[PDB]
């Protein structure tokens, strides 16, 4: 039979870093040719390889390369190619030849883009396998806050590149981007300054050691962080980082206690299940013809997915001779001159489809790349270990239980809670105001009972019973709006409070007006019978009724506000969150108010009229004061208690309304201008009589 | 008849660097002059073979195995662009041949270990990095950041870059990459809110990365693009189906960035080696071309293809047997190398050294856009550090941007409106304090005469004159007195402070004792505590202003009070000006005032106090006496009842622009108009009755 041969390239001698690789894959595909050979599904023909060196140099592979196009035979495909450098420079001009180029070793992430490599397939998962999987595992413990530290090549810069366009679509965002070129912990610090608690990260082997001594120093470890590092690295590879002493800033046990149990992706070189493959036997048996195969030579880690090729190979050469013609496709196989345009056409397209369940899996090709199998690896007890799965053309993530483990005792949080809190009043103050209030409480009452008890013993000036205990009960009346005002959130539960906001308004203002209108009537009286004389009762109940009449008015000032004009509460914030006695939940303060889009105004109406009254006071005690009448007319006490009440609350209005801030301080001077006020009121107007009356 | 030898070429017409359409004709104005002059050749001619590239490596590798597996043997090399010349370098180490290029630029090309038999006439481009970090630091910016296409030409140059600009202060922040879409980098750097972007990428994805900056808003009036120079001249006019953006949405988007080039002719009017000037060889090429020079690409590059020919042909005359030359001997090429090394002469571009680290040109050129045109700024020199500015450069505003900043401000007040009203309403009453102490002295005294000696009613009106005389040291800051006489102002603070309460108080309180004491007491009391004469109410007073001047000279002298800046939030929107403000507000205090003032407060308070009750137990009993204490105890309730509820006042609010010192002057003011008036206006009415 005619015989078709295709042409190989890999290292062969042993003065090159790269040829062991070769003499690891040699023995492998040695047998795989033989599984062939012994059934011939290529009836009509022959498969042949050819093998040449390259030795990890480009002048060395170009000239092999030429000499094997020069001097060698009519060749269909070419296989191999594990230098990341000379693959590149041969798979880059495979349009001027027409050949189809198929490798097992070249892993950089460079080589997926087809728009410049039309002709070129691999049978391994290359760098940009790791952006799925990574992206699954979150959907196996619920984080969304990730950072990213990148060095600054190329194959370290694509993978960064098409993490963004994996991880768009989904809930997750990525919080920080930082890179560096040769210091890493410069960035380190305002990843720190950040505060991002997960980390992925793509750099080399010798960087590795500087990232993690500089994490180490900035306490950047333990049972909060988690790193998802890169893990094609050779084992041991923190032992021989430095041969002398020349690795300071970090020391070895401050270092192993540093790196704990970071994350490693990498690739599987085998499958874990067993059926019969393609060839006849099962993976197990597959291994142990390989393992007593070669002699002394040491294994490698690419034997297994080269195996794989020569049937892809194979199965693609029967799939695309086989076509409906015969004579035409069994003439065209000898004069291909590197120039056939269409047999290069009808090979690619025959050779893009392809569906078998191999050695490593199902064999399943994607706009060039494989669909492959992803491992996961922690670092346990300075040793690593294999922990988990996730397979590609399925989609799924198993994860191998009984193995993984945290420092902690549960997997750690993406960032640390927002908690709001109110700001209440001190309980103690409260205490203390309340019984204060209460024990006023207790005077006013004993003054009421003796003003009721004597109210016709020995003639007491025989004027205004009815009056001062209307004056006192409006100062009882008042003392609920100190009763009133401390309230809190948490002890209304948003159920009453927009509504005691809008009565204490109401109460206190009655209580005002009252009690000036029942002080002021009696002068009004006593103006009123010392003129136009023969004297009597001048009326009963007719300044009662007028008093009635300017508290009705003042009231119904009050009431005819809240039918379409509205005051209500607007809870205000203040976002400067500070830490915890000792904890670390971030907790802001917010605090509550009673307020309105109008609070300049409804204040000056109401202040202006209770001006005018308090000039009408003035007007009557200037009419009492030229009159030197005995102890049953009083124009001086009068005048000290309003000049010692009006001073006081001009002052205590501005003062409290500007201290909105500091919630603990206006209370206490609301407080006091309210019982100083009352009680000197109180004690200017009964004891006067009070010590005339026990005189007797 | 002479023998003919053949050399390789490769012409770049189209890609990442059109050169080919003005050095193809160049080279074919040179080889027509070569082979036509008896003494640089007597018996040999040159001829070309050349092909069209693109600069592509595929088409490169096809015609390169083309070229080298022909008939006609072969003898140099000629590459195009860089991406092309380091591969044939790299290569030709296996055939014993020499490379010699006219249009390569990177920096990585000097390492002769891995390029042995490689020379180029183009000067390196590390000559840039002189240039902007110069043109950093005349407009002062210290944090950039860089993006670049990862190719080996534009790595080196950012190698270089980052390390020449270490030695200056300026700092790399965000670095970028992109193999072949930019979408990505784009985004991250308008994420990042960088200001200074410094762009390294061939002409064909200046575009695609253009049409993808335009459609982010990340150009305007805060935003510095540093680009190359030998680009085309109208490179954003052109058509390109690989984009969606259009032409007037690209103009509006390169608007206002900064190029750098490198001079390629002597500007000099010299004899070349070849009896041609340094201009009629331009005309010439002009001349021989077809389409315009303004748009045909690679046209500065043509002198050095010119001097490429010239410089061979001396040094294969000075070997001057070239008919054996097989591809397998070394003993030709080493003694090619060795005259090719030791040649030097004057071209068109100068001289030839050809055996450096690059750098035998000197000079630069640094152009602007404007309005859709080129505009030369200025030139430099980059041994003798001379830049000759021109100033032709327009920016938004007349001045170039900036990275961000922080202003810091300190507060004031109104200065007018709440300041002058004190001021005219101290003044209403400074002299009516000093006319009504005049009254005092010259009127004959017959009730008061009668009343108790007026001398200590001097003494109240001069303390409440000095007291109201003290808003003047309290309004004035740091907007006229406050740099350096600030503890003086302190000073006038303080002492006027403690003098004017203390004297007309005590002036007071003393009447208020004395009149208490006497009148039912029959235990001790028979001159005691003092004399009879007025120096009893004097040396009391004294004795009580004495304690006062102890209290200030303890602590004005063991801790004075200099200076306190407090500072607190910030961030105003600052009216749309790229500015952050930081407020802060400066007060004078000591480290300690919570104690001292506290300690005062409540010595002074307790004999407040017990002003009150002493001036209330007695009322209404009177002899010998005509208004006196009636009096005094009406004003000493009044000062008494508005210092206790002012003073505990100012000491909580801290914001000062309009409490704390309107609190403290309304209460003075108002204490002083009515303690004058209740005290003195009985005199003026019974001197008038
Ligand atoms: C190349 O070099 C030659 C010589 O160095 C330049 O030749 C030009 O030659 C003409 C012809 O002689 C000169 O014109 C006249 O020559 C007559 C001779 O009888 C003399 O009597 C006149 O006074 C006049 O010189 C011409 O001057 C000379 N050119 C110059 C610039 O001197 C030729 O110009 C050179 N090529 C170029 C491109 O400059
Ligand atoms: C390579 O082969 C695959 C597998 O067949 C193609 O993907 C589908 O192929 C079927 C028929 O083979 C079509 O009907 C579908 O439309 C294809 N696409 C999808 C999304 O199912 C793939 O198209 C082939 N590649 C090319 C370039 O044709
Ligand atoms: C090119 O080289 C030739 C020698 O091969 C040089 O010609 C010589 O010129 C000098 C001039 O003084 C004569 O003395 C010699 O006799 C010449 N040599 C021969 C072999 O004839 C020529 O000058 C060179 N061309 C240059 C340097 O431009
Ligand atoms: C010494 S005469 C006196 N004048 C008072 N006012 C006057 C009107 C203006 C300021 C002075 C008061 N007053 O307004 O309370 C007052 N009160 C005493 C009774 C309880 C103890 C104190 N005594
Ligand atoms: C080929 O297969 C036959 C049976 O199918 C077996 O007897 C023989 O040993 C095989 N030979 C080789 C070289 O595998
Ligand atoms: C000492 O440290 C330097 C780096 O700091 C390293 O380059 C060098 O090889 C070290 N020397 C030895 C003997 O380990
Ligand atoms: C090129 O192909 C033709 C048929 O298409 C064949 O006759 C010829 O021999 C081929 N060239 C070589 C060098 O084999
Ligand atoms: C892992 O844990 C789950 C429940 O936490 C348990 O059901 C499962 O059996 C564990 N895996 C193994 C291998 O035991
Ligand atoms: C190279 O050329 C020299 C001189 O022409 C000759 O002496 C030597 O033998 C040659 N080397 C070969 C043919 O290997
Ligand atoms: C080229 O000439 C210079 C000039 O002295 C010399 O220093 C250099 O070593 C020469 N090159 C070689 C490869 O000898
Ligand atoms: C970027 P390159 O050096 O290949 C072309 C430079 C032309 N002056």
């Amino acid at each position: 039979s005619p015989p078709l041969s295709i042409m190989g390239l890999m290292p062969l001698t042993k003065e090159v870093a790269k040829g062991s690789i070769g003499r690891g894959v040699l023995p492998a595909v040695e047998l795989a040719i033989e599984q062939i050979r012994n059934e011939s599904l290529l009836r009509p023909y022959f498969l042949d390889l050819r093998l040449y060196d390259t030795e990890c140099d480009n002048a060395k592979g170009l000239k092999a390369f030429y000499d094997a196009i020069k001097y060698g035979p009519n060749h269909l495909m070419v296989f191999g190619g594990v230098c990341p450098s000379v693959t590149s420079i041969i798979a880059e001009s495979l349009q001027g030849w027409n050949l189809v180029q198929l490798s097992f070793a070249a892993t950089t992430p460079v080589l997926a883009d087809k728009k410049k490599y039309p002709y070129f397939f691999r049978t391994v998962p290359s760098d940009n396998a790791v952006n799925p999987a990574i992206l699954k595992l979150l959907k196996h413990y619920q984080w969304k806050r990730v950072g990213t530290l990148t060095q600054d090549v190329q194959r370290f810069s694509e993978v960064r590149n098409d993490l963004t366009g994996v991880l768009y679509g989904e809930d997750i965002e990525i919080s920080d981007t930082e890179s560096f070129s040769n210091d890493p912990c410069t960035s380190v610090k305002k990843l720190k300054g950040n505060d991002v608690r997960i980390i992925l990260g793509q750099f080399d082997q010798n960087m590795a050691a500087k990232v993690f001594c500089c994490a180490y120093e900035e306490n950047m470890y333990g049972s909060k962080y988690q790193w998802i590092i890169p893990g094609w690295y050779e084992p041991s590879w923190w032992e021989q980082v430095h041969t002398e002493a020349n690795s300071s800033r970090c020391l070895r046990k401050n270092l192993l206690a540093a790196m704990e149990g970071y994350i490693g992706v990498d690739f599987e070189p085998l499958s874990s299940k067993q059926i019969k493959t393609i060839s006849g036997k099962t993976p197990q048996q597959y291994e142990r013809e390989y393992n007593n195969k070669r002699s002394g030579v040491g294994p490698s880690k690419f034997h297994g997915y080269a195996y794989d090729g020569i049937w892809v190979i194979a199965k693609t050469l029967q799939r695309a001779m086989e076509t409906l013609h015969a004579s035409s496709r069994h003439q065209r196989i000898q004069d291909f001159n590197y120039t056939d345009h269409t047999l290069g056409r009808i090979i690619l397209n025959a050779m893009n489809e392809t569906n078998f369940f191999g050695v490593t899996g199902q064999v399943v090709f994607r706009n060039g790349e494989r669909m492959g199998t992803i491992k996961f690896t922690q670092f346990q007890d300075s040793r690593e270990v294999k922990v988990g799965e996730y397979n590609a053309v399925a989609d799924t993530l198993e994860i191998i239980n009984d193995t993984i483990r945290f420092q902690g005792s549960e997997p750690p949080k993406d960032k640390t809670i927002i908690l709001e809190q109110l700001r209440k009043i001190s309980l103690p103050l409260y205490s203390i105001l309340s019984a204060l209030t209460i024990l006023g409480m207790i005077m006013a009452s004993a003054f009421l009972f003796f003003n009721i008890k004597n109210r016709n013993q020995k003639l007491i000036k025989m004027s205004s019973p009815y009056m001062n205990n209307l004056i006192i009960l409006g100062g009882m009346l008042s003392y609920a709006s100190i009763f009133l005002f401390g309230l809190d959130g948490s002890f209304v539960s948003e159920k009453t409070f927009e509504t005691l906001c809008t009565v204490r308004t109401w109460i206190l203002t009655v209580g005002y007006t009252t009690a000036f209108g029942a002080m002021f009537a009696k002068t009004w009286r006593v103006h009123a019978i010392f003129k136009n004389v023969k004297k009597k009762i001048i009326k009963d109940q007719k300044l009662l009724v007028i008093v009635g009449g300017m508290l009705l008015i003042d009231l119904c000032i009050l009431i005819c506000w809240q039918a379409v004009d509205p005051l209500r509460r607007t809870v205000e914030k203040y976002s400067m969150e500070p830490d915890p006695a000792g904890r670390d939940i971030s907790i802001r303060p917010l605090l509550e108010h009673c307020e309105n889009t109008h609070m300049t105004i409804w204040l000056g109406i109401v202040y202006a009229y209770k001006g005018l009254l308090m000039l009408f006071g003035c007007f009557l005690a200037w009419e009492t004061r030229n009159v030197s009448i005995p102890a049953l007319n009083d124009s001086k006490y009068i005048g000290m208690s309003v000049y010692n009440v009006g001073i006081m609350c001009i002052i205590g209005a501005a003062v409290s309304f500007l201290t909105r801030d500091q919630p603990n301080v206006q209370f206490c001077i609301v407080a006091l201008v309210i019982i100083f006020c009352s009680t000197i009121t109180l004690c200017l107007v009964f004891v006067p009589k009070l010590i005339t009356l026990r005189t007797n | 008849e002479r023998r003919a030898v053949y050399i390789g070429a490769l012409f770049p017409m189209s890609g990442g660097w059109p050169g080919g359409q003005a050095c193809q004709p160049a080279v074919e104005m040179a080889l027509e002059d070569v082979n036509s002059r008896r003494d640089i050749l007597p018996d040999y001619e040159l001829k070309l073979i050349h092909h069209d590239s693109k600069c592509d490596p595929g088409q490169a590798t096809k015609y390169l195995y083309e070229l080298l597996y022909n008939d006609p043997i072969k003898i140099i090399l000629m590459p195009g662009c860089s991406s092309v010349s380091t591969l044939v370098a790299e290569a030709a180490r296996m055939w014993n041949l020499i490379v010699l290029s006219y249009g390569s630029s990177s920096p990585a090309l000097s390492n002769r270990q891995r390029f042995p038999t490689f020379f180029r006439t183009h000067p390196s481009a590390t000559l840039h990095n002189p240039t902007r970090v110069k043109l950093f630091e005349k407009w002062g910016w210290k944090k950039i950041a860089t993006i670049q296409q990862t190719t080996e030409v534009f790595t080196s140059t950012l190698d270089d870059l980052e390390e020449r600009v270490k030695e200056a202060g300026i700092e790399i922040t965000f670095r970028q990459s992109f193999f072949s879409d930019p979408a990505v980098p784009v985004k991250n750097l308008k994420r990042q809110d960088a200001r200074i972007i410094v762009g390294l990428f061939y002409e064909t994805e200046a575009r695609k990365v253009f049409c993808e900056v335009y459609k982010e808003r990340l150009f305007g009036k805060k935003y510095v693009w540093f680009l190359i120079g030998w680009y085309a001249d109208n490179w954003f006019k052109i058509y390109d189906p690989s984009i969606n953006c259009t032409v007037d949405e690209m103009t509006e988007a390169v608007e206002g960035h900064i190029t750098t080039e490198i001079v390629m002719l002597n500007p000099a009017n010299t004899r070349s080696i070849s009896n041609m000037t340094s201009q009629e060889f331009v005309e010439k090429l002009t001349k021989r071309l077809k389409r315009h020079p303004e748009e045909t690409g690679g046209f500065q590059e043509a002198p050095l293809a010119y001097d490429a020919i010239w410089a061979l042909a001396l040094a294969l005359n000075k070997t001057s047997r070239l008919e054996d030359f097989n591809y397998n001997n070394q003993t030709i090429t080493d003694q090619i190398y060795r005259a090719m090394n030791s040649s030097s002469f004057e071209g068109v571009s100068g001289h030839v050294v050809f055996d450096a680290s690059g750098s035998r040109m000197a000079w630069t050129l640094i152009e602007q856009l404007q309005g859709g045109s080129y505009k030369k700024i200025g030139y430099y020199d980059s041994t003798k550090d001379d830049l000759s500015w021109s100033k032709t450069d327009k920016w938004i505003g007349g001045s170039p941007p900036a990275d961000q900043t922080l202003v810091i401000k300190t507060f004031r007040f109104l200065s007018q409106k709440l300041f002058i009203s004190v001021s005219v309403l101290s003044s209403l009453g400074i002299v009516l304090a000093v006319v009504c102490l005049s009254f005092n002295i010259y009127n004959s005294h017959v009730r008061y005469i009668q009343n108790s000696q007026p001398n200590l009613n001097n003494l109240t009106a001069v303390g409440c004159s000095l007291a109201l005389a003290a808003v003047f040291p309290l309004g004035l800051d740091g907007y006229h007195i406050g740099r350096n006489q600030f503890p003086f102002v302190c000073q006038a603070r303080l002492w006027l402070l403690g003098l004017g309460f203390s004297l007309g108080y005590g002036s007071m309180f003393t009447k208020i004792w004395w009149v208490h004491t006497v009148f039912t007491k029959k235990e001790e009391k028979k001159e005691w505590r003092k004399t009879l004469e007025p120096w009893k109410l004097y040396a009391t007073v004294g004795l009580l202003v004495g304690m006062d001047v102890l209290t200030l000279a303890i602590w004005q002298i063991v801790d004075p009070l200099h200076r306190t800046i407090e500072t607190f939030a910030k961030e105003e929107p600052k009216e749309d000006i790229d500015v952050s403000i930081l407020p802060q507000l400066e007060h004078c205090s000591s480290r300690k005032m919570n104690t001292w003032l506290g300690i005062f407060y409540g010595y002074k308070g307790l004999l407040l106090l017990l002003g009150i009750f002493l001036a209330y137990e007695t009322k209404s009993v009177s002899t010998e006496k005509i208004n006196d204490h009636r009096a005094v105890g009406m004003a000493i309730y009044n000062v008494a009842v508005l210092c206790l509820i002012t003073a505990p006042v100012t000491m909580i609010l801290s914001s000062q622009q309009d409490a704390a010192f309107a609190f403290a002057s309304l209460a003075i003011v108002f204490s002083s108009y009515i303690t004058l008036v209740v005290l003195f206006v009985p005199k003026m009415r019974r001197l008038i009755t």
